[PDB]
């Protein structure tokens, strides 16, 4: 069998047959065509696969992804004193992070210097995003359509260190890569919720507490992709978001492997009944993490005396508790595996993504 | 005087309709 | 004061097609006219819009600076 199977990649395009819409184009953007950089909805099936990864792998892509974003160097924006006093430096510099890129070079560095010459409100729009910096573009990172800013008659702005920063979604949210349209549990048969009496539920016929779905249809949609190269651009999001999970997972392996030697990351303590107790505490992780790592445990060892996690919202870590009728090395030994499983887990996704999309 | 004219409102006005026209440069 | 690069709730891009939607649905309230007699659907679809709540949500009701002053 196979664990990811067909994708279904399908971009969000302009319907130029609305009058409106084509006449509006042609009109201020003098657009005919499609964008250089489309949204693109990917729904993916998943099947053999528990719920912890597939949702592992949805909230990695969602925002814990590595990212980039347009950023001002502190100090670009030029506070002189012809520039338009309602366009504050926090207001453009908001506007320009969330303007979604697809760049595949850091160097670049764009400069914004626009001039209101004449009595009419001139609006700044992504086209006047000007770059000097080491290589031209061949292709546009971001769409020239997006607006920035007016500028008051008579008044200017001037930002002149516009450059590419790398950063994950979770910290800021201008990094936030993949938006959730979609996720189902193929396996679990639904009610039909249109119904009176089944409206107030949830809709799938098994409770979530004593449901344990392997069939998953998980949705995406990723807001900015080269129009001609959408489907390697998926390949490379899936992948690294897979990448991604395999290393923070051998990061915890790590800590793992060094179980004799003494580390504040991990402890244990062989309490009454031979059980041991491991307590694996780690900064700045996720529920991903986390999950993934109680589900797989207990898909490993079903006669646990306790496996859970906690990642509370203050002291920003994952806390993961095992207690285990085993010895220490034999508890360790035990949790390596199910590392591997996981490893192996997100390995095999890989493969299926390299194998589908192409 | 400087600060009893360029606090000025009208100065402003004056100030933006010359940059419109191009007559001063648009920064100071 | 605009409307924004991207949806506030989920963050899909809607300040794409703003500047787009803003004239279009201008054209389509002089075909049609005290608030709001229109339907916007048909248009924030052949934008490429989803039919997702927050993005419709923000894209026909956030106010711009320019209208008010
Ligand atoms: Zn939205």
């Amino acid at each position: 069998e196979k664990i990811f199977q067909n994708v279904e990649i399908k971009p969000f395009l302009i319907d130029f047959s609305n009058l409106f819409i084509k006449n509006a184009a042609k009109k201020l953007f003098q657009l005919e065509e499609q964008l250089p950089l489309v949204p693109v909805n990917v729904v993916m099936d998943f099947k053999g696969i528990s719920r912890a990864a597939v949702h592992g792998l949805s909230r990695v892509l969602q925002d814990e992804i590595p990212n980039y974003m347009l950023d001002i160097k502190p100090g670009g924006y030029k506070i002189e004193d012809s520039t338009d006093l309602f366009m504050t430096e926090q207001f453009i510099r908001n506007r320009i992070n969330f303007i979604p890129i697809y760049a595949k070079n850091e160097t670049l560095v764009f400069a914004l210097r626009s001039l209101n010459n004449s009595c009419e409100v001139k609006t700044i729009y992504s086209r006047d995003l000007i770059q000097v910096a080491g290589p031209k573009l061949k292709y546009p990172i971001f769409n020239p359509t997006f607006e920035i800013g007016f500028l008051q008659p008579g008044k200017s702005l001037i930002i002149e260190d516009i450059y590419i920063k790398k950063g994950i979604g979770r910290k800021h949210a201008a990094f936030n890569l993949a938006v959730k349209t979609h996720f189902s549990h193929l396996d679990i048969e639904q009610y039909p919720t249109d119904k009176k009496e089944y409206m107030a539920l949830s809709g799938y016929k098994q409770s979530s507490m004593t449901s344990d779905p392997r069939h998953h249809r998980l949705g995406l949609c990723f807001p900015a992709v080269p129009l001609p190269h959408i489907n390697q651009a998926v390949r490379t999001y899936l992948k690294n978001a897979c990448r991604i999970i395999i290393g923070r997972i051998q990061s915890i392996q790590k800590i793992y492997e060094n179980f004799e030697e003494p580390q504040p990351e991990l402890v244990l303590f062989s309490m009454d009944e031979e059980k041991t107790k491991a307590i694996i505490t780690i900064k700045d992780e996720t529920h991903t993490i986390g999950n993934l790592l109680k589900t797989y445990i207990y898909e490993m060892i079903p006669d646990i005396s306790f496996v859970g996690y906690q990642c509370v919202p203050h002291k920003q870590e994952m806390v993961l508790t095992i207690i285990h009728k085993a010895s220490q090395e034999d508890l360790i030994t035990l949790l390596e595996k199910s590392i591997q499983n996981i490893i192996q887990t997100f390995q095999i996704l890989e493969k299926n993504v390299d194998e589908l999309i192409a | 005087l400087l600060t009893e004219i360029l606090l000025d409102p009208m100065y402003d006005y004056a100030a933006t309709v010359a940059r419109i026209d191009g007559s001063i440069p648009m920064h100071k | 004061m605009l409307i924004p690069v991207v949806c506030f709730t989920c963050g899909f891009p809607i300040g794409t097609y703003a500047a787009i939607f803003d004239k279009a649905r201008t054209e389509y309230i002089k075909t049609k006219m005290a608030s709001l007699q229109i339907e916007l659907k048909d248009l924030i679809t052949a934008l490429g819009i989803p039919m997702r709540v927050c993005c419709r949500t923000h894209l026909i009701t956030t106010l711009d600076y320019r209208k008010y002053y």
